[PDB]
């Protein structure tokens, strides 16, 4: 079905932002229902990771919105918390950056998992508070019941 | 500027790239027809290497994989302290915390957790002041909050000071004894 | 009242009768046709015993080997604190010490001598003030002597502080963070 | 012996005789025809006084409020610690309060209001442990209690630590930097 | 590489032009045709200003006074810590002094000095070990230097621990008392 | 009505614990209604210190019983807390000599003040800790809100 | 020569002070020789404990004078080091009964060792510090090089 | 006598390190007689205040000869100690930048004063500190009987 080269053009404009052009290709070109398959070619990184890392929240919402009206609800949690090669979910990344309204999107509405830990150990609890993003730390601590382990 | 993605990518990167160079993180700036990434580690001798040899491999092991022209982008070194065993900095978080809306408790949790994740061998938070409700308005609470911070010895351990006057000027004299558990062991 | 060879004796035989009750030392005042000795020891019902069994038994054993005819001499009790792990009374004597001109040094050294000969686990002492001549009148200096105080690891803690203002009333937050020695362990 | 009326009554004589003597209690101990009466003050001089003056004095008056005859009763003296100023027996007490079953919070309200009734200017109470349930079995509270004890300025310290290997032996080294709040005041 | 003279002369243009704005020191780098010049403050707000507001007018101002044409150098921001308020970087000095054959007292007065002159409230250096010779081996010492630490009042402090077993584990628990001075002042 | 001396002999009965002559007295010789008015010459302790002092909880009992059975519920009031010329309640006493049952008998049963203070400034809650009396504190400490005050 | 009956009342009067009889028995009925020799039965200890234990300053000075006198300077020193059954030197007791004249004159001009240890393990330094006799417990640390062990 | 223009090349050669030139204009063009009076137009900087900041030795040795031969006694110390309109003598500079070996030079065989204060109140001693030059920093500590102050 669905080529590398139109699986890049897609996340590009993910990351871009440009939801116009989204919208664009998922009424016409092609079917929404494959929106929740296509990858980065090196990372294995889904269109919501380039959207969350950005912050572009309008294009998050229409991502995520697409994919839980054409996918089954399995298949939707399995794609909020895709990890990539190196183990990140797009939690992961928008906590890394900073992106607070991605991140309330994602974990209130859409049920994202703030404790999947990537192959070096860390989850998005941890990300947030490394890269001293304490807004979206301080929320981590209030939403879930947050404590130290073995 | 460079996107989120990039400060993404880039972190996927150099942790791996950089597994036991004590890699903290990355800053990141973009000028005209030039792109530079400082890299921040806790000792920058193995990242700069033998005469910028690290340095250059890396520099041109990243133009390959995120495609970019030889000559756009240039590698720096900071050396800055660990976040998650910088005493100051996780005070301050604290503060943050504490200053946000957070629950005592679960600022504490937060801290101990992130400071033993990045591999501290202890950690203790301390929160003081009027925390309760008390009849007593000099009344002061602390809650402690502590991973593996002391040993059960500590607890045979009795102060004494007294405060001398001499001619040379007033002294202060502290006594600290430490008794023996071996000698008040039952039986 | 009584001479100092009675007390010499009495500690003597206390000592040795006494072993393990914790024996302290010993009062004594002397009456009308009365002789009244007070035992002093850390736990005081090893030494009253079953219902006076080793009161009497004393009291019995001494008239054999001091000569005393029965009924002329009683056995009392008093639990007093040891005064070797006696942080209050080391520090007390460290005041006596200084003020009859024994320089700190010595003086430390004798408390630490008695402490540990007194069966503790470990002592120390400090004093502090104007201990030297300075160009600042407000530089102070402390000396400190210690034996068996503390770990290795305790060189691997740092800690800040922070104040914090808030609705409830000024908070303050302290963070410990001791650091992994094998984290920092030269290759 | 002695009946808990009369160790009442002692007490309320004495409280009064001697407010300023630093009063602490009275033991008593009854045989053949003799009363004995030991008092327990912070300081034996301002009692026995100038060569038994505030003794003998006592003695009498005493007689007098209890109505025994002459060379029937006599009076001690015996230095003891203030009982609310001692740390270790308010440690000890903490001790038995926490082994019958009295909460931390409530067993350390009684031993601050001891002790601030008995005069100190400052009280502090910690306990710690395992106080409540949590996930980690490494993870330790403590919760504490405090009246006057410390400054806001204190608020205003970080410490650090090194470990350095020198030829002698392996040094400790500590830095403690108290900064100016007058440096950091908003405006 | 800029020379040692540009770096002087962009620290004492700094220092004057950013005198509250918390300004640290400089770092320099040269490129192809372009200069970095990163600035190192306390804060970074004041600095950075307005939109670049001070940025820009300092960015000018320097051109003016070193002579660079427009466009040929910019300046970036960076936050320290002030490096003579971080017990870090003062322990990590003291380490480096002892390695270096300087003595203890000196090394301890070099920190006290740049500690006091960056304008701290207080500072404390300890060195401790085997300072000295002494025939136990277990002997060690601590030589401890203060400026502005501690209240008078600070020697009226005891403390005791003790260590009791409970059913939910074994608790720890201290008792602080601080005496009070106006009940023992003589007279 | 009821003089000094044979003020004296009732409570010198209570002291020594002599119950039997106790009940004697109050069936036959005195009226019940009196026995709270008895105080000793010097002190104006009432036989209630007494007993309570001395540990003697058959007798501590029954002066409660016979004194609330005989007067008004606050004449009953006022004499369990009735304080001697040093300003010391019954309780006080107890709690010195530290009787637990008597003390347990006054607090319980009988709604003693722990809160009185002497001409000391002292109440029971310190006397009890103040003369090593444990068992008696705690007590106290479990039963009553009690904190330090200003 | 010497009995023990003898012996005993030689000693009682060291311990009594009585220096009169003391001259007395050593310039006309005993040896002055054979005052190094008299022994408690009980215990083993001499004249010299028994006036050192007792702060008679001048009958202890008339003892060491005697026997320094009267016998060779190595059976003095064994004199004044001389311990009993318990292993307690003069110096031992002068040091518990904080006898300061007696202990200046011992060590100062006779020089005895006041790092003897007893059957307990104890020397006269740790003994004056024991029994809370600091003035003489400053005197040794002042006099003599006074450190910790092992 | 000697004008800006020309006193700005002698120093400019200072900071470059031309020591050869700088012998060339000593020998033949300007007496060495006014080397000590050559100043910078903005920051009234001397020669060895260049050639201190950047650390050669060769340069700074030379210009220090030269002015030693050339002045009186009491001309060399006002020139070592020479201070620029920021308050800064040379071994200011030379202790900012870290050059050991000037340092020494200055210190050792010209006798340089490091305690002087600039307009911000700092002497060498603070900026050696300052500036993280460890080995400058323990040169003086040794050197100098260095202690804080009011």
């Amino acid at each position: 079905p669905l080529d590398q080269e139109d699986q890049d053009t897609i996340i590009l404009d993910a990351r871009a932002g440009d939801l116009d052009s989204l919208k664009d290709i998922f009424t016409t070109l092609v079917s929404p229902e494959l929106l929740s398959t296509c990858k980065e070619s090196e990372s294995d990184s889904t269109a919501l990771h380039m959207a969350a890392a950005n912050g572009h929240i309008e294009t998050v919402r229409y991502i995520l919105e697409t994919v839980s009206r054409a996918n089954s609800a399995e298949d939707l949690k399995a794609f909020v918390n895709e990890v990539n090669k190196t183990g990140n979910t797009a939690l992961h990344w928008a906590s890394l950056n900073g992106k607070l309204d991605v991140v309330k999107l994602l974990c209130d509405e859409y049920e994202a998992d703030p404790f999947i830990r990537n192959k070096f150990g860390h989850d998005a609890i941890f990300e947030a508070e490394n890269s001293g993003k304490e807004e979206v730390e301080t929320y981590f601590l209030k939403k879930y019941d947050v404590e130290p382990e073995d | 500027v460079a996107d989120g993605v990039f400060y993404a990518e880039l972190n996927e990167f150099f942790t791996r790239e950089l597994a036991e160079e004590g890699y903290s993180g990355v800053e990141v700036r973009v000028t005209p027809t030039k792109t530079e990434v400082i890299i921040r580690a806790t000792r920058t001798q193995d990242v700069l290497g033998e005469n910028g040899r690290r340095i250059n491999e890396l520099t041109l092991l990243v133009q390959k994989r995120f495609k970019y022209a030889p000559g756009t982008i240039v590698l720096y070194a900071e050396r800055v302290q660990d976040r998650g065993l910088s005493a100051v900095a996780q005070a301050e978080s604290m503060k943050f915390k504490l200053l946000n809306g957070l629950a005592i408790r679960r600022a504490a949790y937060g801290v101990v957790r992130y400071v033993m994740e990045s591999g501290a061998k202890g950690c203790e938070v301390v929160v003081s002041g009027k925390l309760r409700a008390a009849r007593a308005k000099a009344m002061k609470f602390a809650d402690g909050f502590l991973i593996h911070s002391g040993q059960p010895v500590n607890d045979f351990i009795d102060t004494a000071t007294r405060h001398v006057l001499m001619r040379q000027g007033v002294l202060g004299i502290k006594v600290k004894i430490m008794r023996d558990p071996a000698k008040s062991r039952t039986g």
